[PDB]
DNA sequence: CTTGACAAAAGTGTTAAATTGTGCTATACTGGGAGCTGTCACGGATGC
DNA sequence: GCATCCGTGAGTCGAGGGTAATAAGCACAATTTAACACTTTTGTCAAG
RNA sequence: UCGA
């Protein structure tokens, strides 16, 4: 339940990442980020009731 | 008596509790396997039983 | 709490109880001398250390804080005496 | 995998996401060094 | 429920966009107005911005512009009206450049308003900063104004470019000047950005977060563990005292913070006792030396007195005062070891 | 020095707030990230609210209780007990005068009850949505002459003041 | 909160139902509501 | 003159004659209509409040905004090298920010639209400092749900300065 | 048993769910219904009126019974304000006290009436102004019993026409929030609301109550 | 208590090295966005 | 007048455990601050 | 989230 919303925040982390830089060659390595997921998981286990 | 620059911040066992020591955990920054929070040199954790 | 090594809180209903007994200086002390009063707890401590009777407090502190807080809302709150004349509770501090 | 629709540029490179806390044998996670636990929840099931 | 954002959205929605024609016409009318001001500066022998603002005073409202700049900026009847009267003395060729000027001035406003629909769309990808929607968009429009005044249509470039470059800046500056509660100057923000950037990169690669060794290694020359750790320490922002606690919604943060900047009730009687017992133990010294001691340590005027000064009013030489306070000091040292009253206060 | 038996609460005029204020805080800063000292015009500024250390002036030219209350010539702080930073208030002068939200959103809205405007319309006005008439000066809309306290809209205002036009393609 | 465009009701109201992301009806919900309504359902959405 | 915003309300309020409205509402109360007498009463009550208090209604639209002393809204570092601060500081900060930017683009002669919008933002910021969440979605620190506690937020409430730091201690 | 919620329903002077109609004047009771709706007329010599009642609700009165003001026609609880405007303040106090003590004694808790009585007096301590006469008061204005009492007292000596008024009963909340001291209501609740009107009127606390002194 | 000779502490002026503030980038970019439910009683302003 | 919407509450002290996260960047003027060369006092010593 |  948290994994999906975090992965959605990352899903839009991909969007604005696609519309800039160099549309020709960008490996998925540059298209993927830690934060919108890892923070979403870190927010859960620590602060969830 | 000159009061030197450095003074005593030492952690003393809080009142209402005390006893022997079964263990001591020493973690100083720059040591292997341990990453200490930025701007902080040492952390010491005593087990009082 | 025990952690901060502080004293107990006097509840609103404890206050009510003290009012019910009609103990004036007990409740007065609870609200001033031993709680938030600036020179209250100090002069008291000195009085006990010197073997005297603790004098009567003046300013609650947090009441004054309440006053200035109100002033932040542009509420003009003045303490009159018996004649409707202003009395400084801030003891010549912010007078300007 | 990164797949270009029109360009037909197919570039597949495995990436990294992050760290996901695992569970012990007794079913207790360890967060910040002090092991914690997740209680079950209850709400009326979906549907009509 | 009266959304502040829909207000602005529909407010900019009232004024339509501008095609090539309208845009070029606008810019040309503007530059024409400004150069008109340039000639009008030679007319009455005045400055550019002077007459330029005097025009505004007659256009974007009359009394209101000079009424609330704040308590003092420029006088309305004095340094303004006389500029109106002084430029009224001029013939056709001159007096017409005035109308040209004000016309260009209006054209500037129309230009800014027409392209506002861009600036709004610029600050939407810029959300999540230390500032909200309108707060960001406005500080972007501030960049739109400068994007206007510096724009040249003669280069045949669509204004949507030159404007966007100034908005993209104005916002990224607006964050540097607001952001965290504590003020962080630009360069610091920059270096921080570079650091986090590197972090994001080598963490994407290595499959885990770096160390101050490797992250400063990838940062180039002069970058060591201690520095990246330092700037990382400065990076964090203060924590609100209204921070909740655990399961309890009632428990706050700041109620856990003690006041050590005010004397504790014990410390009052402490300093009192010291200042008293010291005065008692002081009376066993010669009328001179006892005074000299408290004159030296500042128990009198609250300030240290050099041997020269202590000897100046006593007529004695500095050396004398020195020997005096030494001797007196040890003569105190005799009684103190006996009474053991002041042997306390050892911290 | 006097018994206080009475406490009055009233409205504070802008002049009164000016009187309370030791200065206008302009710079929206707290403290420099290095010095950790109150910024020039910052919300913590010593030059107005008073010194952090008792009797110790900001710059450090005046220190002890000897000279007291006299403002220094460098930083401009006053030499006095550090307690003043508790009781000393500032002010912020607004370019466009704003309203205290209490009287606006109070259940029996005081402005709305006085000026006789519903909270619904007063909301539109105070928050910059719809205009309100001040001395129409012979102005008339839709055959019915417009009067003070009446609300207008975006188009209607510039239509009365700047005129009604029609643009055709 | 915005002018009633025809594509604006197409890209908005579609999400509240047909979008499997912003609308996800639990497997238990889909299944139970499927058997309790005496009918059947394809995805986890309200409409296709 | 259609002028809109809190400034206008300040104008009308400043022009008010309380005595005239007093007598007019007195004669308005004498009306036999069961409705009219009531509303006339309730309005005359506020009018009389202002008359008896001796306070001017135009003060409700505020120019100079009072600022709470540093020790009342403290910022201090705890053990471990952290920093802690009050939300009121951030509120004030955003307020004065919007205010200064306002003055800047105002005296600059920027287009009326942006100016007006900025005025609105100033109003809602002032409100955020006075009573936060009283209108619209409450202002929260970026990333966090928790609303910023303002003056009114501190005064009123279960944990408010009265029920917490006054009526018990 | 109605229990604590009843006690609160009383102390707050709230409208009963079971609320029973009472005769506004002293008439004779005349029961009239064709079978649609139950109607009960109560008619004095020159006056008259009827009460619309559901057929289901059981009444306490018989056709041809001479009754008085405030006397209940139907079974169940009675709206405090209704009998305040029907019989008078005395009967009100009596009813309130007797009902609170009813619940308490029913639960097996013994207490002296004085306690309840003080609160009860605190409830109706406010009055509504009607035809202020020679006084600065306005129609519909609300003020304490003692205040208007003294106003009339002095008005008589001045020869001026006194102030006619009506007793006004209210719950402990609406009572306490209406108190002379602004610090009291500010401490209580509705703070944001209280301080507004307080500051507007510029009201000035004499520190008469003990709680507003507890603040001080 | 004094007189002269001196090390160290503390001063004062100019400068090297950082830190901080400001400006501009011209292909063309022209209206955001996230939603969240299983209260409850009451009192007043507002709308039919 | 009669349905609806907004606003305000709702128990008392404790016990703990506490803190996450930034994708613009570069060139240069403006100060500020650390560096440093040398001056004037200040403190200390020896002998009177 | 437990103690009374
Ligand atoms: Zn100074």
């Amino acid at each position: 339940d948290q994994f999906r919303v975090g992965l959605a925040r990352l899903a839009r982390g991909v969007r604005e990442r696609m519309v800039m830089g160099s549309p020709d060659t960008l490996t998925p390595a540059k298209l993927v980020n830690s934060r919108p997921l890892e923070a979403a998981l870190r927010e859960f286990f620590s602060r969830s009731q | 008596e000159k009061a030197r620059d450095v003074k005593d911040t030492s952690l003393r066992v809080p009142p209402g509790e005390g006893g022997i020591v079964v263990g001591r955990l020493r973690l100083r920054r720059g040591d292997p396997g341990v990453e200490l929070k930025p701007g902080v040199r040492e952390v010491v954790r005593v087990f009082v039983a | 709490g025990k952690a901060q090594f502080g004293g107990q809180r006097f509840g609103e209903m404890e206050v009510w109880a003290l009012e019910a007994y009609g103990a004036a200086h007990t409740l007065q002390e609870m609200l001033t001398i031993k709680s938030d009063d600036i020179e209250g707890r100090n002069a008291a401590y000195q009085a006990i250390i010197k073997g005297e009777d603790v004098p009567e407090p003046s300013v609650p502190e947090s009441f004054r804080v309440l006053v200035k807080e109100l002033q932040a809302l542009a509420l003009d709150v003045q303490t009159l005496d018996e004649k409707d004349n202003p009395v400084d509770i801030f003891e010549g501090l912010a007078s300007k | 995998q990164l797949i270009h629709k029109d360009t037909g540029l197919i570039k597949e490179d495995e990436v990294f996401l992050g760290h996901l806390p695992l569970m012990t044998e007794d079913g207790s996670f360890i967060i910040n060094g002090a092991d914690r636990v997740i209680v079950s929840q209850i709400h009326r099931s979906p549907g009509v | 429920t009266s959304d502040p954002v829909r207000q602005y959205l529909h407010e900019i929605g009232q004024v339509p966009l501008l095609t090539l024609e309208e845009e070029i016409d606008l810019a040309r009318k503007v530059e024409e107005g400004m150069e008109a001001i340039k000639k009008l500066s030679e007319a009455t022998g005045l400055d550019q911005e002077l007459i330029r603002e005097v025009v505004r005073a007659k256009i974007l409202g009359t009394a209101r512009i000079q009424k609330i700049p704040g308590l003092k900026e420029k006088p309305d009847p004095k340094t303004v009206e006389e500029v109106d009267g002084k430029l009224k003395s001029l013939p056709k060729e001159l007096k017409r450049y005035l109308h040209i000027a004000r016309e260009g001035e209006a054209a500037r406003q129309h230009l800014i308003e027409a392209n506002l629909r861009l600036v709004v769309s610029i600050a939407k990808k810029y959300t999540g900063r230390g500032l909200s929607f309108l707060d960001l968009i406005q500080e972007g429009n501030q960049g739109l104004i400068r994007a206007v005044e510096k724009f040249e249509y003669k280069r045949r470039f669509k204004f949507s470019t030159y404007a966007t470059w100034w908005i993209r800046q104005a916002i990224n500056r607006a964050i540097a000047d607001q952001a965290r509660t504590i003020r962080i100057p630009v360069h610091m923000v920059e270096t921080i950005n570079k650091l986090s950037r590197t972090a994001r990169q080598l963490q994407q690669e290595l499959g885990r977060e770096p160390s101050y060794e490797e992250i400063a290694e990838a940062m180039g020359p002069g970058w060591d563990a201690k520095r990246v750790e330092e700037t990382l320490k400065i990076a964090q922002e203060p924590v609100s005292l209204e921070t909740p606690i655990g399961d309890e919604k009632d428990s706050f943060y700041g109620d856990f913070i003690p006041d050590e900047n005010l004397p504790s009730p014990v410390e009052a009687a402490a300093q009192s006792l010291l200042s008293e017992e010291l005065e008692k133990a002081l009376s066993k010294l010669s009328e001179r030396e006892a005074m000299v001691l408290k004159l030296r340590k500042g128990l009198i005027d609250g300030r240290e007195h050099t041997l020269e000064e202590v000897g100046a009013y006593f007529g004695v030489t500095r050396e004398r005062i020195r020997q005096i306070e030494n001797k007196a000091l040890r003569k105190l040292k005799y009684h103190e070891s006996r009474t053991r009253k002041l042997r306390d206060f050892l911290e | 020095k006097k018994e206080v038996r009475k406490v009055r609460i009233a409205l504070a005029s802008p002049e009164k707030i000016r009187s309370w204020s030791y200065g206008e805080v302009e710079k929206p800063e707290t403290i420099n990230y290095r010095t950790l000292k109150p910024e020039r015009d910052g919300l913590f500024d010593e030059r107005i609210f008073g010194p952090i250390k008792d009797y110790e002036c900001a710059c450090g030219k005046y220190k002890r209780q000897r000279f007291e209350g006299k403002v220094c010539e460098r930083c401009g702080v006053e030499v006095t007990r550090s307690i003043v930073r508790r009781y000393r208030m500032g002010h912020i002068e607004l370019a466009t005068p704003a309203a205290h939200i209490w009287f606006v959103k109070d259940v029996p809205s005081k402005i709305g009850t006085l000026l006789d405007l519903s909270a619904t319309e007063l909301e539109q006005v105070l928050y910059f949505n719809k205009y309100i008439v001040l001395d129409p000066k012979g102005a008339v809309l839709d055959g019915v002459p417009v009067e003070k306290r009446q609300l207008l809209t975006d188009e209607e205002y510039r239509e009365l003041r700047y005129g009604k036009q029609e643009t055709y393609p | 909160g915005d002018p009633p465009k025809k594509d604006k009701a197409l890209a908005y109201l579609f999400g509240l139902l047909a979008d499997p992301k912003r609308y996800d009806l639990g497997e238990a919900g889909r299944y139970k509501a499927e058997e309790k309504l005496g009918v059947g359902l394809s995805g986890r959405t309200l409409v296709r | 003159d259609a002028r809109m915003g809190a400034e206008a309300i300040q104008e009308l309020l400043k022009e008010l004659d309380l005595e005239k409205l007093e007598r007019e509402l007195l004669e308005e109360m004498k009306h036999p209509s069961r409705a009219r007498r009531a509303k006339a009463r309730k309005r005359l009550e506020v009018v009389r409040a202002f008359l008896d208090s001796g306070n001017r209604p135009e003060w409700m639209i505020l120019e100079a905004v009072p600022v709470l002393p540093p020790d009342l809204r403290p910022m201090v570092q705890v053990d471990g090298g952290r920093f802690a601060t009050s939300d009121l500081n951030d509120l004030y900060r955003r307020l004065i920010n919007r205010n200064n930017r306002l003055k800047k683009l105002l005296a600059q002669g920027a287009p009326e639209i942006i100016i007006r919008n900025e005025k609105r933002m100033l109003q809602e910021a002032v409100d955020a400092v006075i009573d936060n969440g009283r209108r619209g979605s409450p202002v929260t620190n970026p990333g966090s749900e928790r609303p910023l506690r303002s003056l009114t937020d501190i005064l009123s409430g279960k944990q408010g300065r009265f029920r917490q730091n006054l009526l018990g201690k | 048993t109605q229990g604590l919620p009843r006690v609160i329903e009383l102390f707050e002077a709230r409208r009963p769910k079971a609320k029973a109609v009472i005769s506004e004047i002293d008439g004779v009771v005349r029961i009239e219904e064709g079978e649609d709706r139950l109607s009960v007329f109560v008619e004095s010599e020159g006056f008259s009126k009827e009460y619309k009642l559901p057929k289901d609700a059981r009444l306490l009165v018989k056709d041809g019974d001479y009754v008085e003001a405030g006397q209940p026609l139907t079974r169940g609880a009675i709206d405090p304000h209704q009998l305040l405007e029907a019989k008078g303040p005395e009967a009100v106090e009596r009813y309130l006290v007797d009902e609170i003590q009813k619940v308490y004694r029913a639960q097996g808790v013994k207490l002296h009436d004085k306690h309840i009585e003080i609160v009860v007096r605190q409830m109706l301590k406010y009055v509504e102004v009607t035809d202020p006469g020679d006084s600065r008061l306005l129609e519909g204005q609300v003020l304490e019993k003692w205040d208007v009492e003294a106003l009339n007292e002095r008005l008589i000596a001045e020869g001026k026409v006194p102030v006619a008024w009506k007793p006004l009963l209210m719950g402990v909340t609406k009572s306490a929030l209406s108190t002379k001291s602004w610090l009291s209501a500010a401490s209580f609740q509705n703070t944001t609301h209280v301080l507004t009107e307080a500051a507007i009127a510029g009201k000035k606390d004499e520190l008469i109550g003990l709680k507003e002194n507890v603040i001080l």
